[PDB]
RNA sequence: AAGCGUUUACUUUGAAAAAAUUAGAGUGUUCAAAGCAGGCCGCCUGGAUACCGCAGCUAGGAAUAAUGGAAUAGGACCGCG
RNA sequence: UACCUGGUUGAUCCUGCCAGUAGCAUAUGCUUGUCUCAAAGAUUAAGCCAUGCAUGUCUAAGUACGCACGGCCGGUACAGUGAAACUGCGAAUGGCUCAUUAAAUCAGUUAUGGUUCCUUUGGUCGCUCGUACUUGGAUAACUGUGGUAAUUCUAGAGCUAAUACAUGCCGACGGGCGCUGACCCCCUUCGCGGGGGGGAUGCGUGCAUUUAUCAGUGGUGACUCUAGAUAACCUCGGGCCGAUCGCACGCCCGGCGGCGACGACCCAUUCGAACGUCUGCCCUAUCAACUUUCGAUGGUAGUCGCCGUGCCUACCAUGGUGACCACGGGUGACGGGGAAUCAGGGUUCGAUUCCGGAGAGGGAGCCUGAGAAACGGCUACCACAUCCAAGGAAGGCAGCAGGCG
């Protein structure tokens, strides 16, 4: 079922080995006014890189993006579409920067094109210094 | 080239050395820098051989057993001076100083004592008792400082009960609207 | 020796970073311990800022945190079983942090027929002849009658626990760093926790 | 540079001590302090540059080897000690105390006060911080660490202290509707009234300060120090007492003084 | 008075954008470049101000450039067992 | 200041470049009276350096038995300078240069809620429950032996001091409190039983750290924040509780007090440092597919680290990027603030006095020291290179001047 890992998977808050006679769950809120998250609660999984049932923070800068690619485990690829101006020739030019994001199984239904905001936080590898905040649903397509 | 202690070699050696070590001073403060040195052992590949003559034979060389070198230091720290000249901790150790006698041509013979360190002194005595006084008025002016600031504590736990007492009675007067 | 720096590889492409100065002071990475279990030895190391870390060689020290009653003594270490980290860890005797390995229970044992005067584990057939324990468990007046009676009333003991007594020997966790500051803390293993690595140790051994 | 800076070029100061290119390349780099780097004045630049009571640097090394120069009750041996916002440098003898306190202009000014004012202090306090028995402790733009206080004293308020024990005296709360200035940037000089406080999640907070004019403006909560309760201010005003008229009425009152003296 | 808004590109304001250098108030170093003075029988004063590109924060507008709400109806709203 | 003329033809109008036109930097040639500022080895050689010099420092507040001086009032040690030496801090600052470097440095907004911090400032510094009227023994200077061809080379014998080095307490200190808790007192029940108080003995009871839980004084936009208690830990290659010194000087009948310096256990300040986010860089398709068990992309668990991280290690998935130009190569590319020419739009330069990065011939490694992978600091090798008695020693001017190419 779950804790498949090598060693044993839980909160680091949470304890359940005191003498008894459901598992209690540690999370908290992340503040700029971004609700919880159901199955964040309801979910009896562990990731200590989720801004929600982590240890880690989110701090400095908040932005957002559009995934592109779920093919890894527990994270995404996204598509970040920013126009520059060029003072010289006066028109616009089209760049992105394309970076991932730790996506934390909290989210389940994550599809292509939804807008992700997203939270800067400290490194947790090599180039990922973000985390899915929230996910907004795609231009219709509820099917 | 000097000899060195403990290296167990014959010849000729280049060894870096540090601070607390000898044979070696350190110019800048913990440098390590090689040096050639020679064997712990003697050989015939020798200049000048160091002996020191622990027991003394029967017949008297002129050299070593008939002049006896003078002490040129005597002791400076209080305590020694307990060791050498057998002193308790109440005698004086004023009068008991080594001092030495100073005379020359052109001037007048003089005498000088050395300045003895760790001394029974009332002025180090006016520093123990300034250091204890010290720790007397920091703990009477925290003791104080606990008290004034205990009474400003008592001083806001009554109005902020108050203040309670007065917002719950702003809820019975809510619930009879 | 080794260092710590994220310019010595590759970008997240494929391509290969240019560095532009010379290994640091800042980026200092010094051999790793690999403690092993004997007598107590600390060696001590300067590290950045005038600090000091405590690197243990060999220790036999350790402060092991019983969960369901918050008690821990410094017991001493005997061996590794099984770490999550490396299977070459599991066979060489070292610890490092999240190390799963077999204790002696008998710091904990003196507590529970002291404080609570409770007889678990203690296969018949035997008895302590210098009758020094029999005194914590004997010998109460009328008012100690209703503490002791309390406490006999909730000590309501696991199954899994007392067949881990039964063998004297009991499974703890390296929380702590020894690494670091020199110690191998850590809290005793209770209840699910110890019964993940039951199955886990055969499933290694087969 | 394997190692902080120690010494300090002329030109590469800021704009507010108004150094000159002319005398020399260094400039007396402040030492490590209470206050900031770019936000204070070492003594030797309040003597020789301002009062005009020497000449050439090494007459200050002289002074401050005479006790003369006392400030809020300690004296100080270097001369380039960095001292921000209200400290008083109280001579001894002839009573002239001074307390510095920006001008209308982003410069400081020379202020003379009497003794009744310069044995206090108003300090703002940073950060209240839970010490290790349970002790709140209150913490100065200066690092006052002042135990024992009245926590009435919140995150963003001010506190009056008193300099021949150490110890706070009074406090004046962050109400809307006191007075403010804003104490660094190019609006340093600003006396007038807050008359309203806005909160923005996650980034700085900006408080609306009023002048008694009308000109009202905007203000990070980092660049504001409060003087006084309601419009009663607790410390003294220089000349111009902040208020930052116009470049073109500037010379409307300079040629005032100029054709009335001759 | 405190909080919430289908997202942007746009436009406007506000802090910030390190000095010297860009323009530029004052001043007979005999003009001048430069420089931060000087004048009166201790004082008056100054050493301003303007720009600070791009990206980011902030607050008013949705005209214009897009985006779609719900159509096998699991579509909105007040509600009940 | 939004400007031009000549040149193809027997003779015109256009395209078009060239030639003239004016500043902007460098050199050369001629010439030069005054006077105020004044660039100035980088272009090719970040090539090499003879010579001399750039970090040493003593106050009353650490050591003075050097007459080298010096007071005569001595026997109660040192009047006071005081060479030199032991001991702390700095020498990681500064000056020079741009070799190297193309999202890398660097420039603007940001965060350490993911760490340190020498010195300075604001505070705790009798909070701990177990010879102090001051413990111990080693040394430099000095006396004496010199060894060597040569050095800021070094030892043997006699010492002596510590704010160098170890050990460690008088006072606080008599009791407040949690446990083991013997035992005692009171009420009720026929009684067992139930309930409420007192308490012997010992252990533990500061700060800081380590493991674990309970409840939730004071704040942040959010803590696994700070803080309270419970149960233990306190590294012998240790953490503080002044085993330091100097200057006036007082109160009682031996006991009480002052002004400091210095260094300290810890929390804040400052200078910072490093890790992080977004945005911004010259040219190249005669570089189209690049990278990946020789971490390339994420997860689990560990090691190091000042901490967060494939920074590193074993196992899981083969992914990650590119035509919105990836990878690769070149760059007479350190970058920026900025400078020149200009209607405007730009172009070119920017190593050069300011900021940030790098470095001292080249990488590799390192002690001390808070701070260096330092280089007017070391350890090796390579290239260069000094003395030599042939045994060996000794060096880094892309610093100040200056010398060669």
């Amino acid at each position: 079922d779950i804790q498949t890992e090598r060693a044993y998977q839980k909160q680091p808050t949470i304890f359940q080995n005191k003498k008894r006679v459901k598992l209690p769950r540690y999370y908290k809120n992340i503040g700029l006014g971004f609700k919880t998250p159901k199955e964040a609660i309801e979910g009896t999984y562990i990731d200590k890189k989720c801004p929600f049932t982590g240890n880690v923070s989110i701090r400095g800068r908040i932005l957002s993006g559009v995934v592109t690619k779920m093919k890894m485990q527990r994270t995404i690829v996204i598509r970040r579409d920013y126009l520059h101006y060029i003072r010289k020739y006066n028109r616009f030019e089209k760049r992105h920067k394309n970076m991932s994001v730790h996506l934390s199984p909290c989210f389940r239904d994550v599809q292509i094109g939804d807008i992700v905001t997203v939270g800067e936080c400290r490194p947790l590898s090599k180039t990922v210094r973000f985390n899915v905040l929230k996910v907004t649903k795609a231009a219709g397509t509820k099917k | 080239f000097p000899m060195k202690q403990g290296v167990l070699t014959h010849g000729r050696v280049r060894l870096l050395l540090s601070k607390g070590h000898s044979c070696y001073r350190p110019r800048r403060t913990g440098e390590r820098k090689r040096k050639s040195v020679r064997g712990c052992i003697v050989d015939a590949n020798l200049s000048v051989l160091n002996l020191v003559i622990v027991k003394k034979g029967e017949k008297d060389i002129p050299g070593l057993t008939d002049t006896t070198v003078p002490r040129r230091l005597g002791p400076k720290r209080a305590s020694r001076i307990r060791k050498l000249f057998n002193l308790s901790k109440e005698d004086d150790v004023r009068q008991y100083v080594v001092r030495k006698p100073l005379n020359k041509e052109g001037k007048k013979p003089r005498t000088k004592a050395p300045k003895i360190q760790r001394l029974v002194t009332p002025r180090v005595l006016q520093h123990k008792r300034r250091r204890i006084a010290l720790k007397k008025q920091r703990t009477k002016k925290n003791k104080e400082e606990a008290a004034e600031y205990a009474k400003l504590l008592a001083k806001r736990m009554k109005e902020a009960k108050e203040k309670r007492q007065e917002q719950i009675a702003k809820r019975r007067r809510l619930s009879s609207l | 020796g080794i260092s710590r720096d994220n310019w010595h590889k590759r970008r997240k492409t494929g391509g290969k970073r240019k560095p532009y100065h010379k290994k640091r002071k800042y980026e200092l990475g010094r051999p790793a311990a690999n403690t092993k279990i004997g007598p107590r030895r600390i060696h001590t190391v300067r590290v950045r800022g005038g600090n000091k870390k405590y690197r243990a060689l060999r220790l036999d020290v350790g402060n092991f945190s019983w969960g369901s009653e918050c008690c821990t003594r410094k017991t001493r270490i005997i061996d590794v079983v099984y770490n999550a980290s490396n299977n070459e860890l599991v066979r060489t005797k070292t610890l490092v942090k999240n190390c799963i390995v077999l204790i002696d229970s008998t710091p904990y044992r003196q507590w529970y027929e002291s404080h609570y005067a409770l007889p678990l584990g203690r296969k018949k057939g035997a008895k302590l002849t210098p009758e020094e324990e029999e005194i914590l468990n004997k010998k109460r007046s009328k008012k100690i009658q209703k503490k002791y009676d309390e406490r006999k009333k909730n000590a309501k003991i696991s199954s899994l626990l007392e067949e881990q007594f039964q063998q004297g020997k009991l499974l703890a966790c390296i929380a702590s760093r020894p690494g670091q500051c020199g110690r191998a803390d850590g809290y005793v293993l209770e209840g699910k926790e110890l019964e993940f690595y039951l199955r886990k140790i055969k499933a290694r051994k087969g | 540079a394997r190692g902080p800076k120690k010494h300090l070029k002329r030109v590469a100061a800021p704009k507010h001590w108004m150094l000159d290119k002319l005398t020399g390349v260094f400039a007396p780099r402040p030492s490590t302090g209470p206050h900031k780097l770019r936000e204070c004045l070492p003594l030797i630049i309040f003597l020789r540059n301002r009062l005009k009571y020497a000449l050439t640097g090494d007459e200050v090394k002289k002074i401050c080897m005479q006790r003369f120069i006392k400030i809020d009750g300690k004296v100080r041996t270097d001369i380039t000690y960095p001292a921000g916002f209200m400290d008083v440098i109280s001579i001894d003898k002839t009573g002239e105390n001074f307390r510095l306190i920006y001008d209308t202009k982003g410069r400081f000014a020379v202020h003379r006060i009497t003794p009744e004012e310069a044995k206090y202090k108003l300090c703002k306090v940073r950060k209240i911080f839970v010490g290790t028995k349970g002790i709140p402790h209150l913490v100065t733009h200066d690092a006052r660490t002042i135990r024992y206080p009245d926590p009435l004293i919140k995150v963003n308020d001010t506190i009056q202290i008193d300099l021949e024990t150490g110890k706070i005296t009074d406090f004046i709360k962050f109400d809307t509707g006191n007075l403010c200035m804003v104490t660094g940037g190019a609006n340093l000089g600003r006396i007038g009234v807050i008359t309203n406080r806005e909160r923005h999640p996650g980034s700085f907070d900006v408080v609306h300060v009023k002048d008694a004019n009308g000109n009202s403006f905007a203000t990070r909560l980092s660049n504001i120090f409060v003087i006084g309760k309601g419009n009663k201010p607790w410390i003294s005003l220089p000349r111009g007492k902040g208020i930052r008229l116009t470049i073109a009425e500037e010379r409307d009152k300079r040629l005032a003084a100029k054709q009335s003296s001759g």
